[PDB]
RNA sequence: CCUGCGGCACGCGCGCUACACUGACGGAGCCAGCGAGUCUAACCUUGGCCGAGAGGUCUUGGUAAUCUUGUGAAACUCCGUCGUGCUGGGGAUAGAGCAUUGUAAUUAUUGCUCUUCAACGAGGAAUUCCUAGUAAGCGC
């Protein structure tokens, strides 16, 4: 367990859902949040506090990189 | 000459009337129903909500009334007004501009309610007559040689204008003072059916669009 | 502390009670003999039953 | 009404002897009110009073026994039956539907009625029974016993 | 003023 | 032919009409069966009728009812009607009269809104 | 990191040492201050394994889990 | 005895069919059908992007059998909403046209329907036995 | 001794009705579940206000019960305390939310207290209401509270008033929602713990009524 | 915020919104009544097809208890997700794009799509409407 960690230069609260504690980023979707859990096969249940560097960064790399990981456009910012 | 719906009922009977409100009235009309309810005698105020016309009527002229007051409102200020007389009897759909609402003023007190005399000034026309003795019945016949109150309908520019006053009589002059509502009012159309019927022969219809609509007065 | 029913008998007409209170007699359930009158708050009819609290006290006009 | 044929021998006899009757004029000319026992048979047949012919429904006992004793309730829309086994089937006037079945003897009853309101019951067995009935509930409300 | 039937039971 | 018997139910503005013939013992309403009624709370507002009299009065006949108008309770007020006065006027007419009045005693002293509609118009005071 | 466990890897210690000393509810399970290093409801859940002998209630569920 | 799929109540036998033409895998899902939002006034797309398309054919397979012929602008009024437009009052909305068109397109290569005269869609004899069937198996559930 | 044969053939349906529906028509439970018979209210001077006596299998009489001064009283108090659930303008005319809640509430005051949900509301209700309830006088300008008694309709009246109400007020912001808290009163009502919101609030009714007397 | 009345930064009147768990969100269940609708023209519009949507498009029925339309309206119901955190309650302010009406949309006509995520934790003194299918909720 780690909690308050930085993601995309903004600090994300440990001890929520990681399809809520994504949406404190600016602009992403509470949907957006929700389908990278689902492309990075996250459980979406679990709490930021857990959620390894390994699993984290595969998040990144579809957060800062959507069109290359089947995103729709539309579902950008 | 009294009309001829008027008729049979005419000195005899007293009239009952019903105050009623449009639907969802706001709170500063379902006010305003109730100094209609004050400023008649035999005036009853019942809330209007999920009645249709038909069973308003239809249930009024079983129960047996004289006729029907109904209001509308444009945003608090109530704007139209009609009476319509129920036993097969004539409507009167009334435009009123200027109100001031009683509930607006003080705490002076609470209206006479006793008998009124009434006032009827400028009705020359046929028509003018008609509107005479449709407002007329609506009060209860015969009131005392000196009750207070004194209730004018002034028609000073086809706008009947009616005022409610009280009196009382010095040594020398009458000296009144005014309680109740001001009104302008209009008459802009008269079926001679109640206003549950809709396709009853119209006695009488403001024409607005017309070369000669601001020239004639009583048109 | 022991409570006493008592069933209503008459209710009182004419008299001059605060509104909301009314006035009755009432009759003891436990012995049919007695009665003492109590004033109600809320609406009551006769052949129903009332309780006291206390029953010596035997109420007044309340002005 | 049902469609299926009477059972029956086509040399017709007549029905046999008759040995209890019973017999209520209250509803006369609309449906049967007479309830006939014939001799030793596990049925026992009805008959309009008014067309003067056996009526259409036969009333059966359901527990094999013989017929002994008949009765009909004052407003005729029951028809009581006695079996010699105890039983006291009570069928229906209108239909000849079974609606009720009492079992309280077990020798032969000999004699049912009802009383004048509808409302009690009597029956008397050749036990000595003579068990009181209630009608509008089913409840028994009492049971006496003689000697012979 | 005492309204009547009061002032018969002091009375 | 077919004995039918043709009975009326109505609530705040739903009609129900209930066609009773004899049959086997299947009930339906508007083309499915009255184990599906919408409101799901309200299905034993319609099992009324059924389970006051007792289903054996059921089993010989057919309950066909369609109805339309009203919303989900003011139906559930018509079938309960209708199935009512579709039951007590089969044995008025083609069963027995002693029937009848068992019936129209047992739907009486439980709810009398069963049989005639309970028509709320106005009063004015 | 770090070990993925503690304080809740003591909160489970504490934990399954004074659940089976109560019991009661999920808003009730809040005390001992519910924190992250884990979650909140699924206290009760890994609790729903082994017993304690005592009640228990339910939320968007219902439940009266004998824990 | 017999089974039509009047007999079946509405949700449960939308619920096995929509997970029989799962485990059949011969549908054809088309391209989108993770981003699309399905309607009018709608907000977000299926909270199951997994199996809602055969949650929708398998009801669009129930509704055309109960019915003569359906079209496309009827599948959208029956699967529309209502929208809300924020501080303004809410309508109803038509939903989306692709979607119920591309499962009418998409039911035609199973053959749970087909083209009828008159215009719309119909059920097909060989829908109408399938349907049918699993009316029953879903009737069998007890055991 | 003695039998009576009423049913003659095994009553089979071609709709099938559940096993168990053709079970509940030896009596009339509450919501298919709770028996109206040994339900005795056990403070008199409440029979006749109290209506458990006609059985009833859900809470929704719909007949008129505002038109007669004490037609009110024959309305079955499980419907009666319904009806002071939808109290709020975010409630009113939502009746069978509140049915769900009762069905939803009765469930679980057995689960607790295994007795009987019914004769716990019948308890409750014989609990709460105040023996004396004091009034405000005239007095001339200096107003005193004068204590009286208090009709057993208003009893009643102000009973299944102030355990909605405790119920509604104690699930303002928690976790628990309105069914789970009734059952709270309600159990506590039943015993007067003096830990339930009508309990505490009787005992400030009957304590003022005392004072001034 | 909308609106009316005053005033000329503000005073007053009618109102709409939400503060959330008797909720929101996601599926799913699916029920009204009054109504209107095209000629010398472009009305109410099913159905098909295309578009995340808004909308587009090819067709159709209807001068109408005939076609739209069973206006499959909304609250409401169930199952689920959220878990008392200005939280997933609330949607103001605003950025960017796509549509529609129109000769003309800048001072945004409106609609849609993504982001921005404010006040507001039940509202002082005051004060409005209301007695049964009504009050209030809710859509047409």
């Amino acid at each position: 367990f780690q909690h308050i960690l930085r993601l995309l230069n903004t600090n994300v609260d440990g001890n929520i859902k990681i399809v809520y504690a994504l949406t404190t980023i600016k602009g992403v979707g509470r949907r957006y949040s929700n389908l990278v859990c689902k492309k990075a096969d996250v459980d979406l249940h679990k709490r930021a506090g857990e959620l390894t560097q390994e699993e984290l960064e595969r998040i990144v790399q579809i957060m800062q990189n959507p069109t290359h990981y089947k995103i729709p456009a539309w579902f950008l910012n | 000459q009294v009309d001829d719906e008027y008729a049979a009922t005419s000195g005899i009977m007293d009239p009952r009337i019903i105050v009623t409100t449009s639907r969802d009235p706001s709170t500063r009309l379902s006010q305003f129903a109730k100094e209609i309810k004050l400023l008649f005698p035999n005036a009853v105020r019942l809330n209007r909500g999920n009645y249709v016309m038909p069973n308003l009527v239809d249930a009024c002229k079983k129960s047996g009334t004289t006729d029907l007051v109904v209001l509308h409102e444009h945003r608090g200020v109530p704007t139209s007004l009609t009476i319509s007389h129920f036993p097969h009897g004539p409507t009167a759909q009334f435009s009123l501009h200027n109100v001031v609402m009683r509930h607006d003023i003080i705490n002076a007190g609470n209206q006479s309610e006793v008998n009124p005399h009434l006032i009827f000034d400028n009705f020359t026309t046929a028509l003018g007559k008609r509107v005479v003795c449709i407002l007329k019945h609506l009060f209860n016949a015969g009131p005392k040689k000196d009750s207070e109150r004194v209730i004018t309908f002034a028609n000073r520019g086809d706008f009947i204008s009616v005022r409610q006053h009280v009196y009382v009589r010095t040594r020398e002059g009458v000296e009144i003072a005014e309680v109740g509502p001001r009104f302008e009012m209009r008459l802009f159309e008269l079926r001679l059916g109640t206003l549950e019927n809709k396709d009853a022969d119209v006695e009488w219809q403001l024409r607005r669009f017309i070369r000669t609509a601001n020239k004639k007065d009583y048109l | 502390t022991p409570v006493t029913l008592a069933k209503v008998i008459k209710v009182l007409g004419r008299t001059g009670s605060r509104g909301g209170v009314t006035q009755v007699r009432v009759e003891f359930l436990e012995d049919t003999s007695r009665t003492i009158v109590r004033n109600v708050k809320g609406p009551v009819r006769e052949n129903d039953i009332l309780v006291l609290m206390e029953s010596e006290r035997e109420a007044r006009r309340l002005r | 009404q049902d469609g299926g044929r009477v059972g029956g021998s086509t040399i017709k006899s007549k029905f046999p002897e008759i040995v209890a009757l019973a017999i209520e004029n209250a509803r006369i000319g609309e449906w049967e009110n007479i309830i006939t026992a014939h001799k030793d048979e596990k049925f026992a047949r009805t008959w309009d009073m008014r067309n003067k012919r056996v009526g259409r429904w036969t009333f059966d006992t359901t527990d094999d026994g013989f017929v002994k004793s008949v009765a009909m309730s004052q407003c005729g829309n029951f028809g009581f039956i006695g079996s010699s086994n105890g039983s006291i089937t009570i069928y229906n006037m209108q239909s000849g539907i079974l609606r009720k079945k009492y079992k309280l003897h077990k020798r032969a009853v000999t004699g049912i009625s009802l009383d004048g309101m509808n409302r009690k019951m009597v029956s008397c067995g050749l036990d000595g029974i003579v068990g009181f009935y209630d009608f509008n509930k089913s409840t028994l409300l009492g049971k006496l016993k003689l000697d012979a | 003023s005492l309204k009547a039937g009061e002032r018969l039971m002091e009375a | 032919a077919v004995p039918s018997v043709q009975t009326f139910g109505k609530k705040k503005s739903a009609t129900a009409v209930a066609h009773v013939k004899a049959g086997k013992g299947l009930i339906k309403v508007n083309g499915s069966p009255i184990t599906l009624v919408e409101p799901e709370i309200l299905r034993f507002k319609v099992y009324e009728p059924l389970l006051l009299v007792g289903l054996d009065k059921f089993s010989n006949i057919d309950i066909r009812v369609r109805v339309t108008g009203g919303g989900h309770v003011s139906q559930v007020y018509a079938i309960r009607q209708a199935i009512a006065k579709g039951l007590v006027a089969y044995h008025q007419k083609y069963v027995d009269e002693q029937s009848k009045n068992e019936l129209k005693k047992a739907f009486t002293s439980y709810d009398r809104t069963l049989l005639i509609a309970d028509s709320r118009r106005p009063e004015p005071k | 990191a770090q070990h993925a466990v503690i304080l809740d890897q003591e909160k489970y210690d504490r934990i399954l040492k004074e659940v089976p000393t109560y019991r009661y509810v999920s808003v009730s399970v809040l005390v001992d201050r519910l924190k992250i290093g884990g979650s909140l409801a699924r206290i009760a859940l890994r609790h729903l394994e082994k017993e304690g002998i005592i009640k228990p209630i339910s939320k968007h569920s219902k439940q009266a889990i004998y824990t | 005895p017999g089974v039509s799929v009047r007999d079946v109540a509405a949700q449960d036998f939308i619920n096995a069919y929509a997970s029989f033409l799962q485990r059949q895998g011969k549908l054809e899902v088309p391209g989108y059908v993770d981003i699309v939002k399905t309607s009018s006034g709608n907000e977000m797309p299926p909270q199951d992007a997994e199996g809602w398309f055969y949650k929708r054919a398998a009801s669009v397979a129930r509704h055309i059998y109960m019915r003569k012929q359906v079209g496309v602008g009827k599948l959208n009024k029956l699967y529309g909403g209502a929208k809300s437009r924020g501080v303004r009052p809410y309508k109803h909305i038509d939903a989306s046209g692709s979607i119920n068109r591309k499962v009418l397109q998409a039911l035609e290569k199973i053959g749970i329907v087909e083209i009828s005269p008159k215009g719309g869609r119909r059920i097909s004899e060989n829908g109408q036995r399938d349907l049918d069937r699993i009316a029953a198996q879903t009737l069998e559930e007890d055991e | 001794d003695f039998e009576v044969v009423e049913e003659f053939t095994p009553v089979v349906l071609a709709t099938p009705i559940p096993e168990e529906v053709q079970q509940a028509q030896t009596e009339i439970k509450l919501f298919n579940k709770w028996s109206f018979e040994e339900v005795e209210v056990k403070d008199a001077s409440l029979v006749d206000y109290v209506q458990v006596r006609q059985p009833i299998f859900v809470a929704h009489t719909a007949g008129r019960y505002a038109n007669k001064r004490f037609r009110k009283a024959q309305c079955p108090i499980i419907e009666r305390l319904t009806n002071s659930l939808m109290m709020n303008g975010r409630n009113n005319g939502k009746k069978l939310k509140a049915v769900r809640i009762i069905k939803h509430t009765l469930d679980i005051i057995n689960v607790l207290t295994d007795q009987n949900p019914i004769q716990v509301v019948v308890d409750a209700i014989t609990n709460t209401g105040p023996r004396e309830d004091t009034t405000r006088v005239g007095g001339g300008g200096a107003a005193r509270r004068q204590a009286v008694d208090v009709s057993p309709l208003r009893r009643v009246n102000q009973a299944i008033a102030l355990l909605t109400i405790g119920a509604r007020e104690a699930a303002f912001r928690n976790i628990k929602t309105i069914a789970e808290t009734l059952a709270e009163e309600l159990i506590n009502a039943a015993k007067g713990s003096s830990t339930s919101y009508a309990i505490k609030k009787k005992d400030e009714l009957e304590r003022v009524a005392k004072s001034n007397r």
